[PDB]
RNA sequence: AAAUAUGUAAGAAGUCCUUGUUACUUAAUUGAACGUGGACAUUUGAAUGAAGAGCUUUUAGUGGGCCAUUUUUGGUAAGC
RNA sequence: GGAAUACUGCCAGCUGGGACUGAGGACUGCGACGUAAGUCAAGGAUGCUGGCAUAAUGGUUAUAUGCCGCCCGUCUUGAAA
RNA sequence: GAAAUUGUUGAAAGGGAAGGGCAUUUGAUCAGACA
């Protein structure tokens, strides 16, 4: 006995039930990724600022 | 067998256009991209090398990342009930500045000129564009201009 | 389609700022109402010029009453009209009081004769013919002659009760 | 408790609406309209009765 | 019929009570029901929802979470209130005055609080004091902190423990996490 | 706590002061439509008196019913008929006029009938099938107060403003057509008057814009 | 080189000024990325809609399908 | 040149007949009408009259008449088979 | 001393099954409610 083999039929039905929803974005992103020697300056950029409104607001 | 490969069906996509093969322009080059530029993906054919796959032939997204001769493009892929956040690396060839985000952008200084001439003006703004509305009357005249008259014709054959 | 009336129907396409006043096209058309009257003239402007309701604009839309009412007149009607097979060209030969009836009888005998819908005719012109003696068929013609009189026999009654008492004479 | 309809029951209409108890006093719905005798053109009845 | 666009029948997916058969636990619930009807501000509608949330749902609150909160700008003086058990700490040599409100304290945080000359307090006593809720600061523990969530949402670069019951080499450390034995995840 | 003589006299007072402010409001509008559709009736004769030809404004308002029942619906004109609130037979809405929306019912045609609204149809389904949204809550429109509470802050404080701001399309329309809950109509009283509903009504049907022929339909299935 | 189907944008997580932070970048404190301080508010920037928006845990049955309009490959055709 | 009548539309114009329904339970409100005391068709029915007080109405059961009604359980895309 | 199954007595129907559903006529039978 041979089957049906393949259908994409009710797949577009099933896949509306729950949304189709988009990955929600966020303010500030991961910098997994990004070029090693822009994040490496970063790093160092903000300890600077940080240094520099604690020493302001001291 | 079936055959799936990674330029399965790019026959006519990666094609080169009718009196266009050959060196690309340098303005292509000296265009700068930085982070959070919108810009949509166009393979071109001649550079094999930071290509993209044949799905994101057409689609439009964010600048992440620069760097020496390439762009990091993120796009959303739908994948059942769901979307995805994909992450390409593709050279500048590749690439362009979506139009659509410049025409935004210049809206922007035009509204907030409106509202600053506004203020010194005195009150009222209506700063929003509304849809084409409904038209208004007209007399319409027929000075030098009176109805011609028509009527349906017969048929002939003519073969 | 239905109680015909007739309509004068004027449009001109949109203004625009290159070329501001058009021309104005003008038809005569038989309908039930406005609204289908509106889309005939779309429909025969379409089938001419390079125009359409998008592009287009109407500008006056007037009922046309009848000249003479209660006058007989000799019409003849040109129409074109789709078969089954092909599409062909005719001239019937009609007698009525108004134009408006003329085309009543002329759809509803175009369907009788030929199986042709509304859908599949044009009126192209209907043409009051004002002599005598410009009359092509035969069917009209029997009536244009002088002293003309004829008699009704078989003169049957329309009861209300199912029954009855009497039986019937069919005299007149 | 118990939706009543303006338009009939006179009272449930004068609860909204007071100017319906001087629409009726002066008719109004039946206004005589002034009548001024202007002709058309000689284009337009002569574009009308037309081939 | 309709074009029905939303679910028929849905209940709303909140707790309106406690699922406790507690006989004291009603008469705070049915306390806090007046006053948040009948009142105005918002206190009284966090405290009631609280009263409503299952163990799981109520972690306890340190004597050293509540001198963290204590130490802030401002927060001298306000009647701290968490609406759950109190614990005991012994990581700190020092702890200020105060007064605290809960549904429960421990023999060792109830000792702790009025060594340091203190007042642990009641809930119903705190409505009289408070009645609109003035001067409070209001605390919770911490929920992730717990040990099932350990293990919700694994699969692979996750990053997030198998359920497991011995551990050592040779209880998962082969094939599938590193290199040398076929692939890592 | 006397009360009953000296609260009570003032709020009388208080609401004998409105019904003032709605009568020369109403007396206002009043003059508003009827000068404004005799001017409309005059432009016609001045170009056929001078040789020109008027042509209107187009209309700036439809009114839009449900023909088809629920089944069998492609899933694009099943999405726009819950956008327009037609998610019953007979059910129907007025709908402001742009580009915007025309191109919705073009998809929707074969399953709704529409067209152009007088005054006397919207004065009688606002009074008689005149509903409201509160809390959801489908309120009848039974009185005044009912009106101000919710539509006070865009104008409006009498049932009269709410058909003046739908029938001239004013600028507070989306607040005030969104307060009326879609209106739920009968059948016909006097059938469609087709043998069969569903072809173009240019083709002896109902469906699509039949222009100013929905005033009878309407006026029957309500 | 259509029609139908398809990607992105239509703002506060935004726009403009002010001059700080760096081991990155520049011939050059120039740029780059995130900032302090100040200016801009409910016409806050197309329509229509919104029995709320979002998140977690856990577990059942199912994994033989068939039909109809339009597009269609195999086949002379088929309730194939 | 002066009238009339249809056809389409409007009236917060007038008025006659028929059918079904009468939820609710001191008071509260919006209103009308009156110079005032009050009155009302105004947040859902009151008034009047008769006959019967038992198998008279009502319930159950058997039959009769009109139209409808295949044998359950099962596996299956599909069972009255 | 239940049911399947059977006998006698009483009521009923019955032109190639019987049984069921909605409504009423008719025949048998029934409490309540009336103070
Ligand atoms: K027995
Ligand atoms: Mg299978
Ligand atoms: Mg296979
Ligand atoms: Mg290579
Ligand atoms: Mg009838
Ligand atoms: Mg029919
Ligand atoms: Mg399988
Ligand atoms: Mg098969
Ligand atoms: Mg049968
Ligand atoms: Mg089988
Ligand atoms: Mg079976
Ligand atoms: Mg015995």
């Amino acid at each position: 006995a041979k089957s049906k083999n393949h259908t994409a039929h009710n797949q577009t039905r099933k896949a509306h039930r729950n949304g189709i929803k988009k990955p929600k974005t966020y303010k500030y992103p991961s910098l997994k990724g990004v070029d090693p020697k822009f994040r490496r300056n970063h790093k160092h950029a903000l300890h600077g600022t940080a240094k520099a409104l604690a020493a302001a607001k001291k | 067998g079936k055959s799936h490969g990674y330029r399965s069906r790019t026959r006519y996509m990666f094609q080169r256009d009718f009196r266009k093969h050959g060196a690309v322009h340098l303005s292509t080059y000296l265009k700068v991209y930085k982070v959070g530029d919108i810009v949509d993906i166009k393979a071109n054919g001649s550079i094999q090398k930071g290509m993209p796959h044949k799905f994101y032939q057409g689609k439009t997204g964010v600048v992440y990342n620069v760097t020496k001769s390439s762009v990091g493009v993120i796009i959303n892929k739908m994948v059942g009930n769901r979307y995805l956040e994909k992450r390409l690396n593709l050279r500048v060839e590749h690439i362009k500045h979506s139009k659509c985000r410049q025409e935004f952008l210049e809206r922007v200084k035009a509204n907030a000129a409106k509202r600053a001439e506004a203020k010194a003006q005195g009150v009222a703004v209506q700063l929003k564009r509304q849809p084409a509305q409904p038209r208004e009357s007209r007399i319409v005249s027929t000075e030098g201009n009176v109805p011609q008259t028509l009527a349906p014709v017969p048929y002939e054959t003519f073969i | 389609m239905a109680h015909f009336k007739e309509y004068q129907v004027i449009g001109r396409r949109l203004p625009t700022e290159s070329v501001p006043e058009p021309k104005l096209f003008r038809m005569r058309i038989f309908a039930s109402n406005e609204v289908i009257a509106k889309s005939r003239y779309w429909y025969f402007l379409q089938k001419l010029h390079k125009v359409k309701k998008a592009s287009g604009e109407i500008v006056s839309i007037n009922q046309i009453n009848e000249a003479h009412p209660t006058k007989v007149k000799n019409f003849g009607v040109w129409v074109r009209y789709d078969s089954r097979s092909g599409t062909h060209n005719m001239y019937k030969e009609i007698r009525d009081v108004s134009r408006v009836a003329a085309v009543e009888t002329l759809y509803q005998d175009m369907a009788a004769r030929h199986r042709a819908r509304f859908r599949s005719i044009h009126i192209l012109k209907v043409a009051e013919i004002e002599k005598t003696a410009d009359v092509k068929r035969q069917y009209v013609k029997q009536f244009l002659t002088k002293d003309l009189k004829f008699p009704l026999p078989h003169r049957v009654q329309k009861s209300t009760k199912t029954f009855s008492y009497k039986r019937p004479s069919t005299f007149y | 408790v118990l939706k009543k309809n303006p338009l009939k029951n006179k009272q449930v209409l004068l609860r909204l609406n007071p100017y319906a108890k001087v629409f009726a006093a002066e008719k109004l719905g039946s206004k005589k309209a002034e009548k001024t005798g202007t002709k058309p053109a000689a284009v337009f009845t002569e574009t009308l009765k037309h081939d | 019929g309709i074009d029905h666009t939303s679910k028929q029948h849905k209940r709303s997916g909140h707790r309106t009570a406690p699922k406790s058969d507690n006989v004291y636990l009603k008469l705070l619930v049915k306390l806090y029901t007046f006053l948040a009807r009948r009142t105005d501000a918002p206190f009284n509608k966090v405290v009631l929802k609280a009263l409503f949330l299952s163990k799981i749902n109520r972690p306890p609150v340190s004597v050293s979470r509540i001198a963290r909160a204590l130490k802030q700008e401002g927060a001298a003086n306000k009647t701290v209130v968490v609406v759950g058990t109190v614990t005991d700490d012994a990581r700190i040599f020092e702890f200020p005055k105060t007064t605290v409100a809960a549904l429960r304290f421990t023999a060792g945080a109830r000792a702790k609080i009025v060594k340091a000359g203190g007042e642990c307090i009641t809930l119903d006593q705190l409505a009289v004091r408070a009645p609109k809720g003035q001067n409070t600061l209001i605390l919770r523990g911490p929920r992730n902190s717990r040990e099932a969530v350990r293990h919700f949402g694994m699969g692979p670069h996750k990053g997030k423990a198998p359920r497991i019951l011995s551990t050592g080499r040779k209880f998962e450390r082969a094939r599938g996490r590193r290199r040398s034995k076929g692939f890592k995840v | 706590a006397e009360q009953v003589a000296a609260e009570r006299a003032a709020r009388k007072a208080a609401n004998k002061e409105k019904r003032a402010i709605i009568l020369e409001r109403n007396a206002a509008y009043q003059k508003e439509y009827e000068t404004a559709e005799r001017n409309i009736i005059q432009a016609k004769r001045d170009a056929k008196a001078a040789g020109s030809y008027y042509v209107e404004a187009q209309h700036k308002l439809v009114f839009v019913v449900r023909i088809k029942g629920i089944n069998k619906i492609p899933p694009k004109p099943r999405k726009v008929l819950q956008l327009l609130r037609l998610t019953r037979i007979n059910s129907g809405t007025f709908v402001k006029v742009t580009k915007a929306t025309l191109e919705l019912l073009k998809l929707i045609e074969p399953y709704v009938a529409y067209g152009y609204p007088s005054y006397s149809t919207i004065r009688q389904l606002v009074y008689k099938r005149g509903f409201g949204k509160i809390n959801k809550q489908r309120v009848p429109l039974s009185d005044n107060a009912i009106i101000e509470a919710n539509l006070g802050k865009y104008g409006i404080l009498s049932i009269d403003d709410l058909i003046h701001e739908i029938i001239t399309v004013g600028p507070h329309f989306k607040q005030a057509n969104n307060f009326l809950w879609p209106f739920k109509l009968s059948n016909p009283s006097g059938g469609w008057g087709v043998p069969r509903k569903f072809k173009h009504f240019i083709q002896g049907g109902s469906f699509g814009n039949r222009e100013e022929f929905i005033n009878k339909l309407v006026k029957s299935m309500n």
